[PDB]
């Protein structure tokens, strides 16, 4: 079918085939269009004409200019070979590597999985980084938002996040850099290649990376997100696997589609923000989960739109949210790396129930002496230390021990740790806790528990602190 | 759906929505002349008062403006099935924009591909032809008394600025 | 013509309605009957939306609207080193004709990943602050943001002309072309600034692509991204370009007026989605770049003037989300006096220190941390008062850093100065020494190692940072000289 | 002190040559403007080259 | 069109006409001059009231020492 | 050539020119109207058809009723022979002196001068009020945006100003009352008449009026800048003048704009403010300048729409002044009279060499301790009305002095304020507070430089007090 550009208000570009107009998210290709232009319907507008979208950027276009509808949806590549491969959202390598070679092609719309195929309860997640476990328990094809500070070595914890699992556990990782800023992208990729976690030598770097930054129609940026996750479904059902999908942002991705919207002609609901911010929002969301085939758990990086979240979208996000990443740039600036928030880092899954009930317990009897430690902060603050009890004193050191147990070194920055970074086996980890609680090392110096891997390390490390 | 039939002329869109269709209306059966005529002739024929504009008064309502210019179909003697689309622009208002619909329509025969030339031209003609510009040449290429107050004079104007707008 | 033209639709608001050109390409700009342009931007089912960007007592309906059958390009060259254009690129300093008869289509992409390359380039403004605690870089983008003259303009004239040095810097990613686009800026004002500019004659590096507020609005909005397009130039010419957009607040104004104009949705906060993207093509089409493509750069200082607090506005909150930091200005300072205005504490340079010089990490880590420290502090008592002595020291000292990221306007400055004079404060030098004697010793002392030790400063420089040596000489110097200042 | 002075005269013969230049021109172009199109041919003359349009532009 | 060259013929002819009758604004009459000779005068403010045809030069001479 | 009244939606007048459309711009006379009712063309709309807006009132219109149009824009009378004749924007008289009678005319539309032709350099217009001179230092020829509370000392200020400076002043001055309400023009008048700056034996008198008040419709208001700018574009280039400009209200104009804006079928831009408010702003703000044949010295009030800034209009404003005195309305709050913004009491002819640093930092100084005792509020809110550390005791009271010293009789309002105002020349005035400052005055009681000029007259008052 080819249809002929009837009207072009920007990237809207409505299109009269007086040849089939086949349903709406076809990918239609523009027929004079050097590069390669789709165009997604979006509407069927009626009168032989459809609505598009271009997905891409407009110029020397003429009405009347044919498109030869792809007669689908935009496919693009699934398959290893993005694993290592920068492609935008077309997919097309913009790793500016040549090509990918994929013969696997999926159109990026995809659903949530039919109801009985749901693996019903969703299990742990297990980060390996004692304390994020810890104190946020993911769940496998969970939902992590990340609210934090910035090139903290945000991407640093990725990195070493995809590392830590994603290698370990033998799962996959996908990075959709999401309008972001081809320079942060750019800034990544090296070191991720840096990192080696990248690999130019192995597409099977950790991550397959799809980038659709801020430059593209917000739809289209919006649709890299799509595309990411088509490929970690591949990943996940094809592949068997956990996969991790790493999103920065899911916000601009809101905001991409709330760009649409008006100039859809919709009304867009609050904030100006699509009504349909929600369905948008359900169904990606909603294709994520745990198949039985595998899991994504979803990393979602979350700006914080208006330093709220109240903002309806991310509200409603919580809902999807189950484990939160709350970056602690406090725990960073006292040197603490892992730098996480951990009284606001929490999963929901968080349970005794489930993630067992003493993990639970320590978790819970930590966190609330931990608060109870932060609490103390505050009164030793102001009241200097020793003009209370030495329970006080005991735990402030244990609490501050375990902090410091907490603190895990990191694995490809020797350069900026001068240690090497450890995965934690989580058993190991609970009992870790549940002892430096327990108090059982109270001789011991709390600068050893600084940058420990897992606890037996940590009483390694305890005993070369300890001369 | 239907076959669309979008020959030059054309409206696309703008009320003659109703031209497209009979476009392809004209087109299948090739009463293209046909009806192409039967407009002009109704053309007046309607747009005059003459119990037309009385019937184009809103105050007469549909109740029987289907029943006496549809009947004008039938009062008149058209109608292969023009009228019917006229008891279209009937209830759609469009009989009043009708001469601009037909226009579109017909221009006339080859005529509903016609052109009129401009930049540096004078000159009012419609062309019908294949390749064209020849047939201008020689229609300026005619006559030579001529006008000029039939378009352009490049003369006051073309390049009498000119030097001007160097300085 | 058979047909080379097309008729105005319909006309208002300098917003053309066109008749006819379908056969049109997209995004050309044609031209009216009148000589005046027109952009076509929505070529719509039976117009062509084009924006007029004359007057439209100028123009009337069924105008012949001919094609130009173009897209813009704008002239390209570097002749407009030494110019003054408008948007376009057409002489409007009143110099006669430009020199840019080179020519390219503004439509440019932004560098690819691989033809990106990070920053490890500083780039310097002297501006004593600036350079210290959000150490200026190459090839970025960076929101100047502040209220209703802030010197707003003063701040990065002084910095423009502190690129002056910077062409007499003859490395030549070290030399560097400047880019002035006036967002809807008075005649007048410009005037004066140019007015500056030619005082300062950094001009001849320079273009100003000057957009007063006359301009027509698409006008106003192309001229960044024509000026993006010449700098893009440079640095594909391993050419170093600032740019500095002053103001995309105007800009977006423009934008939208445009858009509501076109009848076409805007958006957020009554703005354009786009304009979002707008500008986001724009700066993407900022880089650093690698150094294979001549690696130039085209730096971007995109200015806002806040309204206050209204960051939340949707274009701030936009740039905020693009941008690679932003100076908060703090008017209050310099209400206080203090001036540099800066609200350092929420200014951000979201880079730091690959834009950093050692040099300036040496002196300034721990100032940047002090003032940190340093800055909770002041911000408590004052209260007639204050209590223990360490911190006391840290405000003492503060205040006097505080001088030292101040900077009169008119007043660009070398890093090297900035350093050395860093150098003695965070040496916990001046502290000692009481404020309004602090600005006293600082020019004396500068001009002193100018004078003195321009041997050595000339080693500082020399090494490009402070050699322990260096320091070791520094810190003599300055000890007797911070001596000398006194008794 | 020299240059200053050198400018002006300079300045001022530059500054009364488009002074007279435009209204030159205006006095020029609107006399011989009047005349012309008496011979129409200045009309036909072009036509003829038009007619090199018509023809010689496709 | 067509005429190219016979339209600036047309332009041509006053231009020399003027030159070889030289006198006051040029067939302008007064209406030029009463602008040119306001022009003049500012431009002088410029520059100051310095005479334009004298060559300057003077003696320079010393202040306190130590 | 003709049109009908097609259409007529409020004072949009849609023109069905039934013979071709002319110009946009145009000036339509209707006619049989009633009198002159100008219709300016607005757009094309097509069909022949043209929105038009009417200037005038819409009562009394055949949906039919033959115009003729004026195929140009206005020719208005531009010459001398206004000064002192009060027009309405139409050009035509309002001073009912019979006919004002000029012999040039003019499209109301008129140009922007170029960047070329930049003058480039302006040069402090001073008042000899202190605050003026201190804190918002004019240029001459510089656009000064009164941004102040309604009408208020607003209005009283520019009067007295013009007292100052345009009498001082040997060049001529306009004054524009935009959408101002007749009475106070009147007034106006009558204290020009009184003074005689309004000479009725001279009407080339030192000041012309334009009165183009709410009342009219609103193309009227809407136009009357451009009128009010032609005849100063005249007065100014012509003869040469230093006009001084009167734009009472921009902001009446704005507001006018922004009204019109949905029913010129255009939507506005935000909160109703018209869309193409920038390029409104460009045209007119441009169009003024201080040309190289003379200045167009502009004290234009500017209402400060809700006192709110953010407001986009205001904030579009700013970048076309030069001067820019926001009065506060906390301060006038404070009975203080001059009751000004100090801090935004401002030039952009400010920043340290701009005017200066004597001034500027006295004036930061100033500011500082002003500000500081802001600051220093918040421990009084905490501490009391005589209790803080004694040396902020002192700056404090500088401050309550210095404010009180800022505070000055007024001429025109000694009517009310039962005391005349004063001249307090620039050095003494700088000076004054460099006193002050100086602490040199310590001794004395602030509330002696309560209302003064002068500031020995306020040490004066010390003493009348006591």
């Amino acid at each position: 079918t080819t249809g002929r550009i009837v009207a072009v208000i920007g990237a809207v570009v409505d299109v009269q085939f007086d040849e089939g107009l086949p349903p709406i998210l076809n990918a239609l290709e523009v027929q004079g269009r050097e590069t390669r232009l789709v165009l997604e319907v979006a509407q069927h507008l009626g009168e032989s004409t459809v609505r598009t979208i271009a997905m891409d950027g407009t110029e020397g276009l003429v009405r009347g200019q044919k498109v030869l509808d792809s007669g689908a949806p935009i496919r693009i590549p699934v398959g290893p070979e993005t694993l290592g491969r920068i492609m935008n959202v077309i997919g097309e390598p913009i790793d500016e590597r040549g090509p990918i070679k994929t013969k696997q092609f999926a159109a990026i719309h995809a659903e949530a999985p039919e109801f009985v195929e749901m693996s019903v309860e969703q299990e742990i997640l297990v980060t390996g980084i004692k304390v994020v476990d810890l104190l946020a328990p993911y769940a496998k094809g969970g939902k992590i938002g990340l609210f934090g500070g910035a090139g903290v070595g945000k991407t640093v914890l990725i990195m070493e996040l995809i590392n830590n699992v994603a290698k370990a556990h033998g799962g996959y990782s996908v990075f959709a850099g999401v309008g972001e800023r081809t320079r942060e992208g750019n800034d990544l990729y090296h070191e991720m290649i840096e990192s080696g976690v990248i690999n130019l030598k192995d597409a099977t770097s950790k991550v397959a990376l799809v980038y659709g930054q801020m430059n593209e129609p917000p739809g289209a940026r919006a649709r890299v997100a799509l595309t990411g996750l088509t490929v970690a479904e591949y990943f996940r059902d094809q592949e068997g696997q956990d996969v991790l999908l790493f999103i920065d942002n899911i916000f601009r991705f809101t905001q991409a589609g709330s760009e649409v919207s008006a100039l859809l002609g919709r009304i867009p609901s609050a904030v100006g923000y699509q009504p349909t911010l929600a369905t948008d929002m359900g169904t990606m969301q909603e294709r994520i989960t745990t198949t039985k085939k595998g899991s994504i758990t979803s990393v979602q990086a979350i700006y914080v739109p208006a330093d709220d979240l109240t903002d309806p979208a991310p509200a409603t996000t919580f809902a999807h949210l189950d484990a939160t990443t709350v970056l602690s740039r406090a725990i960073a600036e006292l040197g603490i790396y892992p730098a996480v928030d951990p009284l606001d880092s929490t999963s929901r899954i968080m349970d005794p129930n489930i993630v067992g009930s003493e993990h639970y317990d320590v978790a819970r009897g930590v966190q609330k002496i931990l608060q109870d430690y932060k609490s103390l902060q505050d009164i030793i603050a102001i009241l200097g230390m020793d003009e209370l009890s030495e329970e006080d004193k005991l735990t402030v050191s244990r609490a501050r021990k375990i902090q410091r147990f907490l603190s895990q070194p990191f694995q490809v920055a020797e350069v900026f740790t001068g240690h090497l970074g450890k995965l934690v086996p989580l058993k190991e980890t609970i009992k870790g806790f549940q002892q430096i609680l327990a108090g059982e090392y109270d001789h011991l110096p709390e600068q050893a528990f600084y940058m420990v891997g897992p606890i037996e390390e940590a009483v390694a490390k305890a005993d070369k602190l300890a001369e | 759906f239907a076959k669309l039939v979008r020959p030059p002329v054309q409206i696309y869109g703008i009320e003659g929505r109703y031209a497209t269709a009979l476009y392809s209306a004209a087109s299948k059966q090739n009463k293209l002349e046909q009806v192409e005529k039967e407009l002009l002739r109704v053309g007046q024929i309607l747009k005059e008062p003459k119990m037309a504009a009385s019937l184009l008064n809103p105050y007469v309502k549909r109740s029987v403006k289907v029943k006496s210019l549809s009947d004008m179909t039938a009062k008149e003697k058209f109608s292969p099935l023009t009228s019917n689309l006229i008891n279209l622009l009937a209830e759609n208002g469009r009989l009043t924009n009708t001469p601009a619909v037909i226009s579109a329509f017909s221009t006339m025969m080859s005529v509903h591909r016609g052109e009129v030339p401009c930049t540096v031209t004078t000159a009012s003609a419609l062309d019908e032809t294949t390749l064209t510009e020849l047939k201008t040449v020689l229609k300026s290429f005619l006559s030579k008394g001529q006008v000029l107050k039939l378009e352009v004079k490049i003369d006051p104007s073309i390049m009498g600025g000119m030097i001007v707008r160097i300085g | 013509d058979l047909e080379e033209t097309g008729r105005v639709l319909s006309i208002g608001d300098g917003i053309a309605r066109v008749h006819g050109l379908r056969n049109v390409q997209a995004e050309e700009m044609v031209e009216f009957s009148s000589g005046l342009k027109g952009m076509s931007l929505n070529l719509e089912p039976d117009n062509v939306g084009v924006v007029v960007f004359g007057n439209d007592k100028l123009i009337k309906e069924g105008d012949i609207v001919k094609r130009t059958g173009a897209i813009v390009d704008v002239p390209v060259g570097e002749e407009l080193l030494g110019r003054v254009v408008d948007a376009l690129g057409n002489a409007i300093d009143g110099k006669g004709p430009i020199g840019s008869k080179a020519r390219r289509r503004v439509g440019l992409k932004a560098p690819g990943i691989i033809p990106r390359i990070s920053v490890r380039e500083p780039m310097q403004t002297g501006i004593k602050a600036v350079d210290s605690l959000v150490p200026i870089g190459r090839g970025q983008r960076e929101l100047i943001i502040g209220d209703r003259q802030t010197g707003k303009t003063s701040i990065a004239i002084d910095t423009i002309i502190n690129q002056k040095r910077f062409n007499d810097g003859t490395d030549e990613k070290k030399k560097l072309y400047c880019i002035y686009v006036a967002i809807g800026q008075k005649r007048s004002t410009v005037a004066q600034l140019v007015k500056r500019l030619t005082d300062a004659d950094a001009m001849k590096y320079t273009i100003v692509v000057s957009a007063t507020a006359s301009d027509a609005a698409p006008l106003q909005y192309l001229a960044p991204y024509s000026g993006c397009s010449m700098g893009e130039y440079f640095r594909d010419n391993g050419k170093h370009a600032l740019i500095i957009y002053d103001d995309l607040s105007k800009q977006a104004v423009a934008y939208r007026q445009m858009s509501l104009l076109l009848r076409r949705p805007p958006g957020r906060e009554a703005y354009p989605g786009d304009v979002f993207y707008l500008h986001s093509r724009l700066l993407e089409r900022a880089a650093k770049m690698n150094d294979a493509f001549g690696g130039g750069s085209l730096t971007a200082l995109p200015v806002i003037e806040t309204q206050a607090g209204d960051v939340s506005a949707y274009i701030p909150t936009n740039v905020i989300s693009i941008t690679d930091g932003q100076i908060f200005l703090e008017t209050e300072l310099f209400y206080k006096g203090i001036r540099p205005a800066i609200n350092v504490g929420l200014s951000v340079s979201r880079v730091g220190s690959a834009a950093q010089t050692r040099a300036m990490k040496q002196v300034a880590g721990t100032m940047k941390l002090e003032l940190a420290q340093y800055r909770e502090v002041a911000a408590f008592a004052q209260f007639g008062s204050d209590l223990d002595a360490a911190t006391q020291q840290l405000l003492s000292r503060g205040v006097r850093l505080t001088e030292l990221l101040k900077q009169g306007q008119y007043s660009p400055m070398a890093i090297e100065e900035q350093v050395a004079v860093i150098y003695a404060g965070v040496r916990g030098y001046l502290d000692k020494l009481e404020p309004s004697k602090i600005t006293k010793f600082e020019n004396a002392f500068l001009s002193h190692v100018i004078s003195q030790h321009q041997a050595l400063l000339g080693k500082i420089r020399t090494d490009g940072k402070i050699s322990e040596e260096s320091d070791a000489k520094l810190k003599e110097i300055v000890t007797n000289f911070l001596a000398g200042f006194e008794a | 002190e020299v240059k200053n002075r050198l400018d002006y005269h300079i300045s001022v013969q530059n500054m009364m040559r488009q002074k007279e230049q435009e209204h030159m021109i205006n006095w020029v172009e609107k006399r011989v403007v009047q005349s012309i199109s008496a011979q129409q041919e200045k009309e036909t003359i072009a036509k003829c080259i038009a007619d090199l349009k018509l023809l010689s532009k496709k | 069109l067509d005429p190219v060259q016979k339209l600036f013929v047309d332009k041509i002819r006053e231009y020399r006409t003027k030159r070889q009758t030289s006198g006051g604004p040029v067939d302008a009459g007064p209406e030029y001059q009463q602008d040119l000779d306001r022009e003049l005068f500012k431009l002088k403010q410029m520059y100051g009231k310095a005479d334009m045809n004298t060559f300057p030069n003077f003696t320079f001479e010393d202040p306190k020492f130590e």
